[PDB]
């Protein structure tokens, strides 16, 4: 074929690629963000439910 | 039949009756046990099992019929006769195939007992066979370590099986025994010797017929008694029961055993235990050779049914 | 790029479902048919790499050694059908097979964009050689031999791919054209030192320097033919290609850290020539032969000079092709003497004329006579070295000279003088090896006259 | 130490079967074939075709075209004056020097 | 175990090559002790006697390793005037490695042991300058 | 924390310690089985009475019914080694190494 | 041919079918998840 | 018999399909490439007309 | 663990109602025909096994061990490429969300930018 | 052993594993431990032996000290924090109690010692189960854990289990110690990762699972568990010898086989941490493995060995039990590699 096909192909692929690169530090950044500060919706590791906890008149007024 | 039948309901307890017994008809070369064994199992209503060969294998697996001897042995017993110090180990391998043979008729015959229940008149036995390599062995014929080997072999598959109910024995002399060798007409027969039926006696009357007296009864006859098929059948018919281990088998060892011996490679499994003894050592090259002349012959290729070339068909839906 | 993958891959279906009389026959003839698809790829541009796909790529590197695996593959065939012929039709099968993945995979190598997928198929392709090698070796010594080899190449090969992984972890991809243009120059911390070593050593494994040599040896002398001919004409160049390609984020640490290297080459291919000269197994002389003459790539490409860079490619291309030659040749005289001992069968020239002819024109070619590309590629990187440096010269022209003196000195030991009197199992060669040997030879010649074909990218 | 078969005789050589052999297989026919179709196949095809493919391939290196360019460059230098090859591989005027 | 460590690093490069030698036999000592530890544990020597000279021995041995690793150390560091190279981890592990063959009393033992051990104890020195992290704190 | 809790806990590693180191019986390391057991539940015992954890006040009999089943479990075994050695020594379980 | 028959002999029609029928079914099922979650896809997005 | 040919021969058929097929994904990846098809400054140029695509 | 704690994520569920909103893979996926092919092959293993013709022998379980394969390659691929867009999303908003931490660097062209030159000699 | 009795036993060991993998209560982890090893040791002796029993006997002295540990760690952790949960251990002396009650419990090195003998002792049936379901709930406990798991004690134990691994399979002839050694660096190999990324625990644990299915299937089809006896398996059936070279060369993790799929993700997770020098050490050490793997090959298939004149008559034979399993684990255990991706799965 042309040599402009290989060009342009050459093109795509090397934003595809440059694209890939910078997604993968963007999410090796985030998830050591996410892990440092647990802010985010990953390492969100499970705490108690609170709806366990009973709210009715117990024995000792006191609680 | 498997674990999934057991728990249904098929017990082996139900099947056994009076004539559910495994029968041993022994006795030394040519004592006509053949005949006796043939007339109890007509009488008694039992299946008659003919002492197992170089080529009984065969009979069991494929056409029924023998392959040939490098295939199906690698022995020969008429070579035995003829050199029995033969320096290619013929005389241990061909003991050794044979006890791997009467193995196998073993395991069939306690399985048709114990899912057909009709019993069973084998002729001798893996318990018997042992005399042969003794006698061998005394005449020199193999060596200690054949002899090792064999016991090593025994004690790992004898075990897991029952001792017959019944031992029958004919106790021809060995003058008698010579004589008829010398009128059967067989020339290898002829050149069997006097110390090697003399030593066959000896174990017999020595090792096997205590032993087995002391687990089960053990009948014993002459030529002219053992001609006599009712006062045999009779014998039998009046036996002791509690002789033999049989009276104390559930249901939970009968099916273990007959889940064995369904397995014919579990019942082999340790007959080619690995010990490198040079008169049942096959080298790499001849293995080879022989395994792939075994898998050319005519539906020994592929599992039974699936070989297109003796007219199983339907095999891709199959 | 599938189009040469592809029928590739076709090949096992077609070996598994052929006719026990046509496996050798349809292997060979679709074989040659993939090698001239593949002729195709020589056509690389002036400054762009023939980028496929985001997966597969070529350029004036890849191109020429591609070729030279489709074109070696039919010559393996044909060199190995001789001895596995009282082998059973499911063992053909299964060698031809192993022949068919490890073509699969080098051509896999040679064409990957990324780093991590490069090195996966390049440590793939350990599998089917070392199959090779242990499963059809003749001698009892192929069991140690694979070992060696295999463990020689993963002790070098897992550091870099722990390095590998880093490198994608930090600069965010492997992809061999992002890597080219993202380029960063190393600093000369230890970090730096390690990652640069890990990323070496295990090219430095493959092609053998001078010290980590020793798998070489027995992997060529106990392997079966066709194995010695991958292990000899692909399997070396393998190292050579990924070093070239890796050197591009090596840099400037190189500059300071190729001593070592350099200076282990230059003086290991005097000391495996020398070894040749003194060598009694023809496999073994072909082996250290093939060190020595891998040494000068080492060299050409720890320089890093156009010239350097372009030497290495022309002689690893010329290096394959007479070691596969050379091997094959010994092979057919052990398979009609059953012995590698070279003094055992003498006067060969008086009994196998052409096959004579066949030794007389290999070792030309091996010891660089002009104009073949042996010698275009010896002297660009013998010029490329003077320039690095001028004191380089004299080992360069000792290691000629004691080139020369072996591969003349086998020539005479083998090929001349008194024939060996006892045997007479020498029947006159056939067909086929003779085939074999002018389908090695033609093509070595015809590339003296288009050499920049095989001149790589900075041509 | 073993029953196993003695050593197989050295290699049967194939012309004794037939004395025309071409090596490869045992079976006449099929050595013949075989013969022809590694011969056309890897010297008529593959060799012949295959160098004049690789002789005839289109100048995509672009020498002729670099060598046009250079020719153009030169007549523009020598003619209008220019020193032929400049000493700056990238104009200064867009380098933001330190 | 920390707190030998410390003990041993807190020491500057170059200085106070006494301490720093009784730091590092502080800590052969104690490998030493666990080694013997588990040796008899695992294989159990016939009598007491047996132990305590199993146990004196290895300790010995660690001790002596680690003590003149040290001091090779700090004396090449003083002498050289360069706390910052790996050179003089090399040389301590080397004659650590040729005081464990003396001790073994096999001169293969003793080179091996060297050549091994310098390369070790160079690999740690070039860690501690750089950081690299043995037992890396999980970050993602 | 109160001195019962250093004096249980002590307790729990006194018999952990002779469990580890064996002598000759295997009965004798059933007895430091149970006895970690039973520290076990009086430590969790005293926990859950001292919080007033009211509806964990099953966890110790709970505790203790696994304990005898384990208790049961080697009581078993050692009827085992016994039939098929003689004696319940721990020397006897030798056939197995590394 | 053999002495004893086959343990699988003639087809076991019953497990043919019922594997044959199983294949089918998972195939026709596959082919209406893709539908439906193609119809889904462009429905939820447009 | 001709059917006996192809019936013994079919395998002579695989590689070259092979070959067919493997240009097809060639060309079909290379369809999944279009992303600067006319938009790189060097071959960036009008299209003529009857020209939907360039096919670079 | 990472995205075992999400909020809103129902245990044991293997594909959530909010995958629907990604396009299925297509039944000619790559990744799928490869998951066909591995079932070939366990089929021509289980065929070699048993000691039957590996390649004509039981059409019928061939045809079993390909679709099985198919149809739990289909599931799993569609669950693996809406874990894939999960993590996707939950970056994008998380570097959304946290403006100061992921900040635009100054762009600044080569010709601005002073790399050393090492060369070559 | 009644049929019946004996899947009544496996279902308990199923429900005591399900039990520690489902519950939210220390507790019920604890009992769940309890009843898998209940039902555990009567399975170990499932067929009588003198080894069997002896087995039996270090298997549950050993699982014994280990949920003793374990429950104390509980308690501790009760006593410090007054919580039951299965979340964050607020005692790090409690956590290294726990710690090492689980990697007795999995058979990490130094608590590595039991695993060889047993696995010995007990028939291929039984060392499949204790090599591979044995292994789920503990993994899954240290997986609930992994936050307060401290990374240094995880770490060594991870190493030095690869280490011991790898030394312990080279001295070896018996099959079945052969693959305890290599379960143990396996398992060093899985938690390894631990505090990393338990997602690639699994995935390892995944991958393990089926190598070890596949190699204990075929060693079951072979009914060998010798080298010289599964060497014979060349003359009988050379596709079962050939599929375990196959399987070997996976379980080495050679590419392109199944087997470098969690080594290649497991120093990826270990790199993008700053640990380089740990996951170098790991992939150096493997190679002890590798080694006694391919000794194994050599002796099975690569090479072939004398066999015995009475292979003649097993010739005629066909094996009748039939695992429909083994072709799916054999696929699976060798040629997933091209599917990494499916990674995300496992999240």
């Amino acid at each position: 074929d042309g040599p402009e096909k290989n060009y342009e192909k050459t093109m795509a692929i090397l934003q595809i690629e440059a694209e890939k690169a910078e997604l993968r530090l963007k999410e090796l950044e985030v998830r050591r963000l996410m892990r440092a500060r647990g802010d985010g919706p990953w390492y969100q590791y499970p705490t108690i439910d609170k709806a366990l906890i009973d709210h009715s008149p117990k024995t000792t007024p006191d609680n | 039949y498997g674990p999934l039948a057991f728990v249904l309901g098929e017990r082996t307890t139900r099947k056994l009756t009076e004539t559910s017994k495994v029968i041993t008809v022994d006795g030394n070369i040519c004592s006509g046990k053949g005949r006796l064994a043939r007339e109890i199992a007509e009488k008694l209503g039992l299946r008659h099992f003919p002492e197992a060969g170089i080529h009984y294998a065969d009979s069991t697996t494929g056409d029924g019929k023998p392959l040939d001897v490098q295939l199906s042995g690698n022995c020969s017993l008429e070579k035995f006769y003829d050199d029995p110090k033969s320096n290619d180990g013929n005389s241990y391998r061909l003991q050794s195939w044979l006890y791997a043979s009467r193995l196998l008729q073993y395991a069939d015959a306690l399985e048709h007992l114990l899912s057909t229940g009709q019993g069973v008149v084998l002729e001798r036995s893996i318990y018997s066979d042992f005399v042969f390599l003794e006698a061998m062995y005394r005449q020199g014929f193999i060596r200690k370590q054949c002899v090792e080997h064999y016991n090593e072999v025994k004690k790992v598959t004898a075990c897991e099986y029952l001792p017959p109910h019944v031992v029958v024995y004919v106790d021809v002399p060995v003058p008698e025994i010579q004589s008829r060798i010398q009128k059967k007409g067989n020339p290898h027969e002829m050149k069997i010797t006097a110390a090697y039926l003399q030593d066959i006696e000896n174990a017999y009357k020595k090792t096997f017929l205590p032993e087995m007296s002391e687990k089960c009864e053990v009948l014993q006859y002459s030529a002219r008694e053992a001609e006599d098929a009712e006062k045999v059948v009779e014998d039998i018919e009046y036996l002791k029961c509690d002789k033999g281990p049989w009276p104390d088998q559930d249901d939970r060892t009968f099916h273990r055993l007959r889940m064995l011996v369904q397995n014919k490679l579990e019942v082999l499994n340790y007959t080619t235990i690995p010990v490198y003894l040079p008169e049942i050592t096959i080298g790499a090259h001849q293995s080879d050779r022989v395994f792939q002349k075994f898998t050319e012959l005519p539906g020994r290729k592929y599992s039974p049914g699936y070989n297109e070339d003796v007219g199983d068909k339907w095999i891709w839906l199959k | 790029m599938l189009k040469i993958i592809i029928p590739t891959t076709m090949l096992l279906p077609m070996t598994w479902m052929s006719k026990h009389n046509m496996i050798w026959i349809n292997a060979t003839v679709h074989s040659l048919l993939i090698s001239l698809i593949s002729l195709s790829l020589l056509n690389q541009l002036g400054e762009n790499s023939l980028n496929f796909s985001l997966t597969f790529f070529s350029d004036s590197l890849s191109a020429p050694l591609l070729v030279l695996t489709t074109w070696l593959l039919p010559l393996m065939l044909m060199a190995s059908q001789s001895h596995l012929s009282k082998e059973t039709t499911t063992r053909k099968k299964l060698y031809i097979t192993m022949l068919i993945l490890l073509q699969l995979f080098l051509i896999m190598t040679f064409t990957a964009t990324e780093l991590i997928l490069f090195y996966i198929l390049f440590e793939a392709t350990l599998v089917p050689t070392l199959i090779i090698i242990t499963r059809w070796g003749n001698q009892t010594e192929r069991l140690n031999a694979g070992l060696y080899f295999l463990f020689y190449t993963l002790a070098g090969s897992l550091p870099l791919l722990v390095a590998l992984v880093y490198i994608q972890n930090t600069t965010g991809s492997l992809n061999f054209l992002i890597i080219h243009y993202w380029s960063h120059p190393l600093s000369n911390s230890w970090s730096n030192i390690f990652m640069w070593l890990a990323c070496i050593m295990a090219f430095m494994v493959k092609m053998p320097l001078y010290g980590l040599h020793l798998w070489l040896p027995k992997a060529h002398v106990e392997a079966p033919i066709a194995g010695s001919m991958v292990l000899a004409a692909v399997l070396l160049k393998l190292g050579g290609y990924g070093m070239m390609r890796i050197t591009t984020i090596l840099n400037p640490l190189t500059n300071y850290m190729a001593y070592p290297f350099l200076m282990l080459s230059m003086w290991g291919m005097i000391m495996t020539s020398s070894i040749c000269l003194r060598q009694t197994d023809l496999k073994s002389l072909i082996a250290y032969s093939s060190v020595s003459h891998m040494a000068l790539v080492i060299v050409a490409i720890m320089i890093q000079t156009p010239w350097s860079f372009m030497g290495a490619t022309a002689l690893m291309i010329a290096h394959g092709l007479t070691s596969s030659m050379l091997f094959c040749l010994a092979n057919t005289n052990y398979e009609r003497v059953h012995s590698r001992t070279m003094i055992l069968a003498r006067g060969l020239q008086t009994l196998l004329p052409l096959m004579a002819t066949w030794w007389l024109m290999a070792s030309l070619t091996n010891l660089a006579l002009p104009p073949s590309i042996n010698l275009i590629g010896e002297l660009f990187i013998i010029t490329a070295s003077f320039s690095w440096s001028n004191i380089t010269i004299i080992l360069m022209g000792m290691n000629m000279m004691i080139t020369a003196l072996y591969s003349l000195y086998m020539l005479i030991t083998t090929q001349r003088g008194k024939y060996t009197h006892h045997i007479n199992n020498i029947k006159a060669s056939f067909t086929r090896e003779n085939a074999l040997m002018a389908l090695h030879i033609l093509p070595l010649l015809l590339l003296t006259l288009n050499p920049k074909m095989i001149l790589g990218p900075l041509y | 130490i073993r029953l196993q078969e003695d050593p197989d005789p050295e290699d049967e050589n194939l012309y004794e079967k037939n004395p025309d052999s071409h090596g490869y297989d045992k079976d006449p026919i099929v050595d013949l074939w075989n013969m022809r179709v590694v011969f056309f196949f890897g010297f008529s095809i593959v060799l012949v075709l295959g160098s004049t493919f690789v002789a005839y391939l289109p100048d995509y290196r672009m020498q002729e075209w670099a060598r046009r360019e250079a020719e153009r460059l030169v007549k523009y230098r020598e003619a209008n004056g220019l020193p032929l090859m400049e000493s700056n591989c990238f104009d200064p005027n867009k380098i933001q020097l330190p | 175990a920390k707190t030998l460590l410390h003990k041993y690093s807190d020491i500057p490069e170059g200085t106070e090559c006494h301490r720093k030698a009784y730091a590092s036999t502080s800590i052969g000592g104690a490998t030493g002790l666990i080694v013997s530890a588990y040796s008899i544990a695992l294989k159990p020597p016939a009598s007491f006697l047996e132990g305590v000279a199993r146990t004196g021995r290895y300790t010995f041995t660690s001790a002596a390793i680690g003590a003149i690793f040290g001091l090779t150390s700090c004396i090449s560091a003083q002498v050289r005037e360069k706390p910052d190279d790996p050179l003089n981890y090399f040389i301590g592990g080397c004659a650590g490695g040729l005081t464990l063959g003396a001790r073994t009393r096999s001169y293969g033992i003793g080179a091996a042991a060297c050549a091994y051990m310098g390369l070790t104890a160079a690999l740690v020195k070039m860690g501690q300058l750089e950081g690299w992290q043995v037992f890396a704190e999980p970050k993602v | 924390m109160p001195l019962v809790y250093m004096n249980i806990i002590m307790a729990f590693a006194i018999a952990l310690a002779g469990l580890l180191m064996y002598r000759s019986h295997l009965m004798s390391s059933l007895l430091c089985l149970e006895g970690m057991m039973l520290s076990l539940f009086i430590m969790s015992t005293l926990i859950i009475l001292n919080t007033h954890f009211t509806l964990a006040n099953m966890m110790p009999i709970i505790l203790l019914v696994f304990a005898a089943c384990e208790a049961a479990l080697g009581l078993s075994l050692l009827v085992m080694v016994s039939n098929t050695y003689g004696t319940d020594y721990v020397q006897n379980l030798n056939l197995l190494q590394c | 041919f053999y002495i004893r028959e086959p343990p699988h002999g003639s087809p076991d029609w019953l497990k043919v079918g019922l594997t044959l029928g199983t294949s089918v079914f998972l195939w026709i099922y596959l082919i209406k998840q893709h539908k439906e979650d193609v119809l889904e896809y462009k429905r939820r997005n447009g | 018999n001709v059917l006996q040919i192809v019936r013994d021969h079919w395998v002579h058929i695989l590689v070259p399909v092979g070959f067919v097929f493997g240009c097809y994904l060639d060309r079909r990846s290379d369809e999944k490439l279009t992303a600067f098809r006319n938009k790189s400054l060097l071959f960036k140029r009008e299209l003529r007309p009857n020209e939907e695509v360039t096919w670079k | 663990t990472m995205m075992s704690g999400r909020p809103g994520r129902v245990p044991l569920q293997f594909l959530p109602n909010e995958a629907r909103s990604l396009p299925p893979p297509k039944l000619t996926d790559p990744r799928l025909v490869y998951m066909g092919f591995l079932g070939y092959c366990s089929g021509l293993i289980d065929n070699a096994i048993r000691r039957r013709p590996v390649v004509s022998a039981g059409l019928h379980r061939q045809l079993l061990y390909v679709t099985s394969f198919v149809f739990f390659g289909y599931y799993l691929l569609k669950r693996q490429d809406y874990m894939y867009a999960l993590r996707d999303h939950d970056m994008f908003a998380y570097v959304k969300s946290h403006p100061e931490d992921f900040p635009e660097k100054d762009k600044k062209t080569y010709g601005e930018i002073l790399e050393e030159f090492h060369p070559v000699r | 052993m009644n049929p019946i009795i004996y899947t009544t036993l496996i279902m308990t060991v199923m429900s005591g594993t399900m039990l520690v993998m489902i519950s939210s209560h220390w507790l019920l982890i604890w009992i769940g431990f309890e009843m898998n090893l209940l039902a555990m040791i009567p399975v170990l002796m499932k067929n009588f032996n003198p080894r069997a029993t002896e087995a039996a006997t270090k298997y549950f002295l050993t699982q014994a000290t280990a949920s003793m540990m374990l429950m104390m760690a509980i308690i501790i952790n009760l006593l410090y924090s007054g919580q039951w949960t299965i979340t964050k251990m607020f005692n790090p002396v409690a956590m290294t109690m726990m710690t090492m009650a689980l990697a007795m419990k999995l058979g990490l090195s130094p608590f590595h010692f039991w695993v060889p003998e047993v696995t010995q002792g007990i028939s291929l049936q039984a060392g499949l189960l204790l090599l591979t379901w044995q292994k789920l709930a503990p993994l899954s406990v240290l997986c609930q854990i992994s936050q307060s798991i401290n990374p240094n004690l995880m770490l060594t134990m991870a190493m030095l289990s690869i280490l011991i691994g790898g030394w312990g399979g080279l001295n070896q002839t018996q099959l079945r110690k052969i693959m305890a050694y290599s379960s143990i660096a396996h398992m060093g190999w899985m938690t390894a990762v631990l505090p990393y990324n338990t997602t690639m625990t699994i995935l390892n644990l995944l991958i393990y699972i089926t190598m070890t299915l596949a190699m204990f299937m075929l060693l079951i089809h072979s009914s060998a568990t010798t080298t010289l006896s599964l060497s014979h398996t060349w003359n009988k059936m050379p596709v079962i010898t050939s599929l375990m070279m196959v399987t070997l060369l996976s379980m080495g993790g050679l590419p392109p086989l199944s087997g470098f799929m969690p080594k290649w993700m497991i120093i990826q997770e270990m790199t993008k941490n700053e640990s380089i020098i740990m996951p170098t050490l790991m992939a150096m050490t493997a190679l002890l493995n590798l080694y006694f793997y391919m000794r194994l090959a050599y002796s099975s298939s690569l090479t072939m060995f004398p066999s015995t004149n009475n292979m003649k008559m097993k010739w005629q034979f066909e094996h009748t039990k039939q695992m429909k399993l083994l072709p799916t684990m054999i696929v699976l255990s060798t040629l997933v590699l091209p599917m990494t991706p499916a990674l995300s799965s496992l999240n």
